């Protein structure tokens, strides 16, 4: 059907912190414990009202090729917004998040959006990095912060409907157009078309 | 907590190599997938003009220098070889039904033009050229009209449609005689349409040739304008879309890692396993490009010289093309081998808007390999930058079924991907022991 807007929206951080469980919570409304899946997730799209908007996203997930870190150029082409994520659980896995950044600086586009998750918060027992220390090294980057549970879905709705609202709000007038549904055709062929011998 | 045993190793992330990882990743075997280098790609990779400089020259400039000469170093995704897509042929067949399209998007290369004594002229690719074309006179459109009627309505199961010819038993310049085409329509047949090297076709069974013009015509037919697609930021988005499928479906990738020891069966000389900075990793067959295994494989005899070069205009009678091809018949130098040049600009994300990338290439038949392409050189007006290096064709020395280590051939002067996919469907055969069936993925 119509949107206004459609946006390419990636997940990113180290392996194990919960990006697949937050993208099938957000789309799906389902929470798998102990979650393994023989064939990943490719992306999921999902459309959203958003202030009085329709804004479509089709959301990026990682494949498991975060495992050794082989994400190069080819899954940050034409992303509007990323969402870094960790766990507050696992102190490395929160200090990922500078490699992260780096590699975000060097293939996405300096205008793209970014957010930071602290996934897995129902764990308050196992939980090592402390809020406001997240908080502090996100402002120090530039994006918001949030605390997330795909698995009894604290803040998963809004972490996507943070981000969605960052690019709707902050892009240029000119690169909101280019995602509007009037310019949907980029002048791309469509290898399943018909012929036009 | 790295597992040990996997189904397949594959060595090397070229798209050969990439899209057998896909392929085995979809079948249900587990894969692992490594690579000494720190990027997807192999020799076919594209690279950034920064990594441009570093590969060819002796002192590559600074980044103030090349930023205001060519912009952003993001901007540039540069092929090392040259490669155009047919849009009929195999490798868009196995895009279509893998979903590779999910990740890759392509566009169409404008045109062709072939040179004839100094000038080129856009090959047709509608009617309406077909009749402008000053390539043929009027009475040989006529033949070449009734040779073309005969490969659209020629049906292998209908011999009534075959006109007396046999692609098996008939060579090709028979069936040229069958139609009565002169030697200047032999030339473009072959060279412009079915894009042999050279004119040894000429006395071989004619099969081959009439499947390759097939292609191109049915190509052509797919999006008008060409029979070529190219890949919107470069042909490396190719190898790094096919080794998503494999991770999708279960395989496992390296990077930046390299082969410590290859270990073998005790005294039978068979693929057992590799060992790693991360560990010791087995499976009973590798599959992997020549620089794994130089030992294994052999020299074609061919050296490919390439010229990357960079232009701040298009391409002198093009009509200001974004994409083209340009083949160079090797009768119109006194060659033996034709010369190609393969152009794409912003419009394909492969470089910053107003320059336009030009790579001339062409089997080395000379002592002065530079001197060899001056009469491509001339076609491309002022060039800002010229990135050259010659690569030699290697081949395995043996299949693969004796020691299971199936390895893949050296990216070869064609100007576009069926002979890879031909290269993929063979390895597929050997690993598999059966031909290669694609299925739709859902
Ligand atoms: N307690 C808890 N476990 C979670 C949460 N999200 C994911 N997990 C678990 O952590 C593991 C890794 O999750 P996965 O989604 O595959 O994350 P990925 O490797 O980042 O994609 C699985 O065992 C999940 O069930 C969460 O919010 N809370
Ligand atoms: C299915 C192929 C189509 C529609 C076009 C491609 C044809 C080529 C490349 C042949 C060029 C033929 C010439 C110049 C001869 C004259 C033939 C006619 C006017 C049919
Ligand atoms: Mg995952």
């Amino acid at each position: 059907s119509e949107y206004d807007y459609l946006f390419k929206l990636l997940l990113i951080g180290n392996s194990g912190v919960g990006k697949s469980c937050l993208l099938l919570r957000f789309s799906d409304d389902t929470y798998t414990n102990d979650y393994i899946s023989t064939i990943g997730v490719d992306f999921k799209i999902k459309t959203v009202e958003l202030d009085g908007k329709t804004v479509k996203l089709q959301i990026w997930d990682t494949a498991g090729q975060e495992r050794f870190r082989t994400i190069t150029s080819s899954y940050y082409r034409g992303s509007h917004g990323i969402i870094i994520v960790y766990d507050v659980t696992d102190q490395e896995s929160f200090n990922g998040v500078k490699m992260w950044l780096q590699e975000i600086d060097r293939y996405a586009t300096s205008t793209v959006l970014k957010l930071l998750v602290g996934n897995k918060c129902d764990l308050k027992d196992k939980r090592v990095v402390e809020y406001d220390v997240a908080k502090e090294f996100a402002d120090a980057n530039k994006m918001p912060f949030l605390e997330t549970s795909a698995l009894d879905s604290t803040n998963v709705e809004d972490a996507f409907l943070t981000m969605a609202r960052q690019i709707k709000e902050s892009m240029s007038q000119q690169n909101l157009n280019e995602t509007t549904q009037k310019k949907e055709d980029k002048g791309n062929v469509n290898l399943k078309g018909q012929s036009l011998c | 907590t790295i597992d040990t045993d996997y189904d397949v190793i594959v060595l090397g992330t070229g798209i050969t190599e990439c899209i057998l990882s896909g392929l085995l990743s979809v079948d249900g075997k587990k894969v692992l997938h490594i690579d000494k280098q720190d990027h997807y790609g192999g020799e076919a990779a594209s690279v950034t003009l920064s990594q441009l400089y570093e590969k060819f020259k002796q002192n590559p400039i600074s980044k103030e220098e090349r930023e205001s000469k060519f912009g952003k170093d993001r901007d540039w995704n540069v092929d090392l070889i040259p490669k155009f897509l047919m849009a009929n042929g195999e490798l868009t067949n196995i895009l279509i039904h893998t979903d590779v399209t999910r990740y890759v998007d392509f566009k169409q290369v404008s045109g062709s033009y072939v040179f004839k004594q100094g000038k080129i002229y856009k090959v047709p690719a509608n009617e309406i050229e077909a009749i402008s074309s000053p390539l043929m006179g009027i009475f040989e459109k006529r033949r070449m009209k009734k040779f073309l009627e005969w490969i659209s309505s020629y049906k292998e199961d209908d011999l009534s449609t075959h006109q007396g010819l046999d692609l098996d038993k008939n060579t090709m310049d028979e069936v040229y005689y069958k139609f009565g085409l002169g030697n200047s329509t032999k030339e473009f047949i072959g060279h412009a349409m079915a894009l042999w090297t050279n004119d040894d076709y000429l006395q071989q069974p004619a099969r081959p040739s009439f499947e390759r013009i097939l292609l191109y015509c049915q190509s052509v037919a797919r999006y008008g304008k060409s029979p070529y697609l190219y890949p919107m930021y470069g042909l490396g988005e190719l190898p790094q879309g096919f080794a998503r499928l494999s991770a999708i479906y279960g395989g496992t990738y390296m990077l930046d890692t390299p082969i410590d020891e290859v270990l073998y069966k005790k005294d039978t000389g068979k693929f057992e396993g590799v060992k790693t900075k991360l560990g010791t990793f087995k499976a009973p067959l590798v599959i992997a490009d020549p620089t794994y295994f130089p030992e294994k494989c052999k020299s074609t005899g061919q050296r490919v010289i390439r010229a990357i070069c960079i232009l701040n205009h298009p391409v002198p009678n093009t009509s200001n093309a974004d994409s083209l091809q340009i083949i160079i018949p090797q009768s119109q130098l006194g060659r033996k081998s034709d010369i190609y040049v393969a152009i794409v600009s912003d419009a394909h994300n492969v470089c910053s808007k107003g320059h336009y990338l030009a790579i001339i290439s062409t089997i080395i038949e000379t002592d002065k390999p530079h001197i060899e392409l001056e009469p491509a050189f001339k076609l491309l007006g002022p060039i800002e930058e010229k990135f050259m290096g010659i690569a030699e064709l290697f081949e395995p020395r043996e299949d693969g079924s004796k020691d299971n280590i199936y390895l893949s051939r050296s990216y070869d002067a064609s100007s576009h991907f069926e002979s890879m996919t031909d290269d993929v469907k063979d390895i597929y055969f050997r690993v598999t022991g059966h031909p290669l069936v694609l299925k739709q993925r859902q």
